[PDB]
RNA sequence: AAUAUUUUUGU
RNA sequence: CGCGGCUCUGAUUAGUGUUAAGUCGAAAUACGGUUCGUGUAGUGGAAGUUGCACGGGACUUAUCAAUGUUGAACAAUACGA
RNA sequence: GACUAAUUACGUGCCAGCAGUCGCGGCAAUACGUAAGAGACUAGUGUUAAUCAUCAUAAAUAGGUUUAAAGGGUACUCAGACGGAAAAAUUCGCCCAAAUAUAGGGGACAAUUUUUCUAGAGUUUUAUGUAAGAAGGUCGUACUCUAGAGUGGAGAGAUAAAAUUCUGUGAUACCUAGGGGACGGGUAAAGGCGAAGGCAAUCUUUUAUGUAAAAACUGACGUCGAAGGACGAAGGCAAAGGGAACAAAAAGGAUUAGAUACCCCAGUAGUCUUUGCAGACAAUUAUGAAUGCCAUAGGUUAGAUUUUUAAUUUAGUCUAUAAAUGAAAGUGUAAGCAUUUCACCUCAAGAGUAAGGCGGCAACGCAGGAACUGAAAUCACUAGACCGUUUCUGACACCAGCAAU
RNA sequence: AUAGAUGAGUUUGGUGAUGGCUCUGAUUGAACACU
């Protein structure tokens, strides 16, 4: 895989990990930890 | 793939097919080149074919799976053991110088090793001790140091002849009114007397450029 | 100690600058000025033999340039001998 | 087993495309089935079991090779003399059929219809020039044997 | 060191075939059906081959391990830890020809016995 | 390429060494013996089990190493390779 | 030889 | 009647797809102007950026202070660009 | 319009519309709408939907995974597939050979089994060599802390430049005497060692493989290996220690249009020790492990043999090639010719995401879709252009000088 | 059953690959539009 197409899959991950750090909170009230 | 496809060897073949018919249906094959009737009847040779090389000297029986199948062997003699026997005691008969340049490769059929050292041909060298020494250690069942001492000893007594020649020679033709030029032993002094001299001139010129380093060294243009 | 390695096949076996860079000469002598000066002093006497020899200098014709050296075209008949062979 | 056929068939490609003039294999009972079948066929010159060094060529026929005990049963091997003709093998291709993971067994009817270039079953037809052996109750015969013979049984490889 | 080529002595000199074949009553395999016996070529040497030496000098470097890695800080040897199973294991591929061939003879339980090498050493698989 | 080089350097050195005329005689350690090296008494390199020590001394080419001439290392490998696999 | 200011954008 | 499954819907709320013509920066591709990516842990409106170890899909991109030689005289009927 | 057999004119002007795919239409459109001509099928003709084939496009026949979708982090290993030599019994597998063939024949191969064999795999004979691993201890250069009311008496350190900062409560610099933690200079190499991860000061202790040479011994005991279990870098969580140095965070000073940043003054977790959890990596040779095999050369590592000078030779590693192979780059102890076996892939994007579930203290890991939207995504190479890219070549391009704006 | 195995348009500045999509062939217990 090359490093422009590596840099796709740097984002989406990065989102997703940025993602379940504001909604964390919100996922432990809920018992969806 | 930096090599070419070369169909050298099939020149015939190709040859021969593109001038049985002719381009133009309906007409006779012109007549073909020169050479396809000459090398007729004269095919090529086989090449690249790795067959089993010639074997000079008895393969290892003990190797079970042994490589270098297709490898050209050495070839060792009997002679090649005891020329660097003789040589090695006579390191000085090396500068001798010797010609290895052949004239018509007939000079092994007027050489019999049973009459002595000196033979028609080849000049009396450390090879000629080696083929006396070879002849007496195989006909006459001599041992190698047996045979090497007979080879040996006749070698010198025809090599003092020859230094006594050249003394006797030189002193013989000056009783006579002979005289000659100038001599190795002073031609080799006058040459080192010419680089010896240029010696000197890159000697003083290089301790004279060190001094300048020594005085560079420290500082003194305040001219105090 | 291991010996020289068998050099990889190159584009081209040569020397960049094949002739040495000639130094300018006269570029020694003032850095000498400058160094009577630091000690010294400027309006002093002991750089006047000093300052005499940068105006003789600058004076002074140039040398003339030296025959080019030859050893590039030697490599490049060894190339593929030395080396590994060439490589494009 | 089969699995001494399948090196062997690559092994004498290797050796052809290497344009050697000699070749080794494994002295064992089922080697030699195929390689009589490829002398037979006309594909290698000659075959003599030998020690681990080749027998001397200018005697290779007239070779008096040494009985065969446990004493040297583990060094033994098999010399097969390979041919080149035209700039070209004679034995380019050694394609196998029957592997370890999978023996492959052809019917009389089957072979009758893969020797005039049909398919039948994991087989194809033979064309001009191919070759293909079969392992037969009758020894390691040819396609075009066994279908003179009248029988079928393992296909061991497709020889071009 | 020293005690580990100094037990391999021992082992040859206790379960080597060249010293069972007269110590014990019955150390070859029962014949079988149709089999006779035949007299076979003198050993030249010392018997150091056969799986009873074999899973016997496993047996002194299983010891010599297993006992270094439960003294103080061999749980720190994580690096070992595949030795060991690589010797238990080992003995188990030993252990399991050696049942199938042995046929029970006298000379496998002359081994089993001594080395105290339960069905759990070889018959199961070793998760350690 | 031939990797060649002038001669010259030793085969002139023997051209004068000749021209001066003089023999080469045994060492003599310190009444001038300058005996001859070419004689059946002392040029000699065959030899049978049956001489004894006082015909060594006379000859020149031995089979055995000098023992004060080898290195420590030389010295060893003697013993083990070539003297311990005699006894 | 071991040096290093800043300098974005283009339907 | 209870438990469990399943479908629909739900204030509120999240992600993603598409949509030439907006705004804010300029992260990547050249040494991309702080080498870029992998993992992990933080951090910032956003792209980003920071610590730690790791990869080259970046430096094999490498090209002389060994400065390069009176290596056996000369003359002859030898030798003759 | 091309695929697809068959042309012009006028109108329309990215509007109206056409379209299965690529696309056409912006004022002289063979593609839209009319008119004419032309090409074809015909009581049928087109369109929509569907199925097969196209598609080797889930490849049993018959694929593929270095750089394009796709090799598991690792190999010990249960099951399971596969696996020598020369004979024999049994099955009658396989073949004649079927019709799901009674009963026979043939014996190469196949399955179970038996007897022998030594070429595979193993054992012994202290190898040599070696930063695999572990325990208990130490050594040293530098750093840092304390003290000597030391010597000396105004600056020091930082940066491209500075500022925050240090210093008259005596700093930096130069010493003396006590400590205190972690680090590992040279040697050092394309070198080596382990299953991988990874391992480099030193002493003792301790542990499994591997390699060379000969002999001896066992006699196919072998390879691969889902799962389980074990091991698994840095960072991280948990507990107690340690805390010199470095340094996420937090905080300040500058740079800048702005500057969270890059730079700087300081600095907590953390890095280290011990006991557990955790299991994700560009865990890489972007290349699973293993067997058989294919032509040379130049280095290099640990051995062996020898006429130990220098050449043979075994097992590794690294460059450059031949045949060959490959999309090519390139490989060429393999990315070749073959084989075994496991894992994995089936257009892009959504997505390694959602839901339920499992593991974990947590962080997160394992497993793992579909809807919506597309006709392309994607690889290597070729020639250019660009580079706050290298080395050069021209030009008042620049420097310098004079004149001018 | 021995004649039965076939391609085309489309990614790129361009070449060669990879990999989809679409057309070409046959058909329906078919529907619709114009007849
Ligand atoms: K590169
Ligand atoms: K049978
Ligand atoms: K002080
Ligand atoms: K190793
Ligand atoms: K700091
Ligand atoms: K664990
Ligand atoms: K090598
Ligand atoms: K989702
Ligand atoms: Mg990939
Ligand atoms: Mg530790
Ligand atoms: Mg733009
Ligand atoms: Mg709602
Ligand atoms: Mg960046
Ligand atoms: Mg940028
Ligand atoms: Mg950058
Ligand atoms: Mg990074
Ligand atoms: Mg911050
Ligand atoms: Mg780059
Ligand atoms: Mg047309
Ligand atoms: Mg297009
Ligand atoms: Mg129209
Ligand atoms: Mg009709
Ligand atoms: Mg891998
Ligand atoms: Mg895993
Ligand atoms: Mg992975
Ligand atoms: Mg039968
Ligand atoms: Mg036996
Ligand atoms: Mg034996
Ligand atoms: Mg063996
Ligand atoms: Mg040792
Ligand atoms: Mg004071
Ligand atoms: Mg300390
Ligand atoms: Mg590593
Ligand atoms: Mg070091
Ligand atoms: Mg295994
Ligand atoms: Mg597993
Ligand atoms: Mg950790
Ligand atoms: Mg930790
Ligand atoms: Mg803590
Ligand atoms: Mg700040
Ligand atoms: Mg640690
Ligand atoms: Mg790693
Ligand atoms: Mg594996
Ligand atoms: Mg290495
Ligand atoms: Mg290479
Ligand atoms: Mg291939
Ligand atoms: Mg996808
Ligand atoms: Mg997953
Ligand atoms: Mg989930
Ligand atoms: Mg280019
Ligand atoms: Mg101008
Ligand atoms: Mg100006
Ligand atoms: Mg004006
Ligand atoms: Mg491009
Ligand atoms: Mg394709």
């Amino acid at each position: 895989i090359s490093v422009r197409r590596q840099k796709k899959l740097k984002i989406k991950k990065k989102k997703y990990k940025k993602l379940m750090r504001r909604t964390r909170n919100e996922r432990r009230k809920q018992d969806r930890l | 793939g930096k090599g070419r496809i070369f169909q050298a060897a099939k020149v015939y073949q190709r040859a021969s097919e593109a001038a049985a018919t002719n381009i133009v249906s309906g007409l006779p094959p012109r007549n073909p080149p020169l050479w396809l009737k000459a090398i007729e009847s004269i095919p090529p040779a086989e090449i690249n074919t790795r067959p089993y090389p010639i074997q000079h000297s008895p393969p290892n029986p003990r190797a079970r799976k042994p490589r270098n199948l297709f490898r050209p062997t050495k070839i060792v003699y009997p002679e090649d053991e005891l020329r660097r026997d003789f040589y090695r005691d006579h390191p000085w008969e090396l500068a001798r110088p010797r010609m290895i340049i052949e004239l018509d490769g007939k000079d092994a059929r007027f050489l019999d090793w049973s009459k002595g050292l000196r033979q028609r041909g080849i000049p009396l060298s450390g090879e000629s001790v080696v083929q006396r020494q070879l002849w007496l250690m195989e006909n006459q069942g001599m041992t190698k140091q047996e045979a090497y001492d007979k080879a040996r000893h006749e070698f010198y007594k025809l090599r003092q002849l020859e230094q006594m020649e050249r003394r006797i020679a030189v002193e013989e033709a000056r009783m006579v009114g002979g005289y000659f030029g100038k001599d190795l032993l002073t031609v080799g002094m006058e040459l080192e007397n010419k680089t010896y001299e240029s010696w000197k001139k890159w000697a003083t010129t290089e301790i004279a450029r060190q001094e300048s380093a020594r005085a560079s060294m420290y500082t003194n243009v305040v001219d105090n | 100690p291991n010996k020289p390695i068998r050099l990889p096949p190159l584009k081209q076996l040569r020397v960049r600058q094949a002739n040495k860079a000639e130094e300018n000469p006269c570029i020694a002598v003032m850095s000498s000025v400058l160094a009577c000066w630091a000690s010294a002093g400027y309006n002093s006497a002991g750089c006047a033999t000093v300052e005499n020899a940068l105006r003789a200098c600058m004076d002074a014709p140039k040398p003339a340039p030296k025959p080019n050296n030859t050893i590039n075209y030697h490599l490049s008949r060894f190339q593929e001998r030395l080396t590994q062979g060439k490589s494009k | 087993g089969i699995q001494q056929i399948t090196n062997m068939c690559s092994h004498l490609q290797n050796a052809s495309r290497a344009r050697l003039g000699l070749t080794s294999l494994p002295n064992t009972k089922y080697n030699l089935a195929l390689a009589l079948a490829l002398h037979r066929a006309g594909f290698i010159s000659s075959i003599t079991r030998g020690g681990p060094h080749p027998p001397t060529p200018e005697a290779l026929m007239t070779y008096e090779p040494e009985p065969v005990t446990s004493a040297n049963v583990a060094t033994r091997r098999l010399w097969v003399g390979l041919k080149y003709w035209n700039e070209e093998p004679v034995l380019k291709e050694l394609k196998p059929i029957s592997k370890p993971s999978r023996l492959v067994t052809a019917s009389l009817e089957q072979l009758n219809r893969v020797a005039r270039g049909f398919p039948a079953g994991y087989m194809k037809g033979l064309q001009l020039g191919e070759c293909l052996f079969v392992n037969t109750d009758r020894g390691v015969l040819e396609v075009r044997e066994a279908v003179e013979r009248k029988v079928g049984g393992l296909v061991l490889c497709k020889v071009k | 060191k020293d005690r580990k080529h100094a037990n391999i002595r021992r082992c040859i000199e206790t379960f080597g075939r060249h010293i069972t074949d007269q110590s014990l009553e019955r150390p070859t395999p029962p014949l079988a059906r149709g089999v006779e016996p035949k007299p076979q070529p003198v050993r030249a040497g010392p018997d150091t081959g056969s799986s009873e030496v074999q899973i016997a000098i496993l047996t002194s470097k299983i010891r010599a391990l297993s006992k270094a890695l439960e003294g103080h800080g061999g749980n720190r040897d994580k690096n070992n830890k595949r030795s060991l199973r690589r010797l238990c294991h080992k003995r188990q591929r030993l252990l399991r020809y050696m049942e199938r061939k042995e046929r029970g003879s006298g000379r496998w339980h002359h081994m089993l016995e001594t080395l105290g090498l339960t069905p759990a050493t070889w018959k199961g698989q070793i998760t350690l | 390429i031939t990797d060649f080089t002038s001669g010259t350097q030793h085969g002139l050195t023997l051209k004068k060494f000749q021209a001066l005329n003089i023999p080469i005689s045994t060492p003599s350690e310190i009444r001038p013996v300058q005996r001859s090296v070419f004689e059946a008494d002392t040029d000699v390199t065959a030899f049978s089990p049956d001489e004894q020590i006082q015909e060594a001394e006379k000859r020149w080419k031995f089979s055995g190493p000098w023992l004060a001439g080898m290195t420590p290392g030389e010295f060893k490998e003697y013993l083990a390779k070539t003297v311990r696999p005699k006894r």
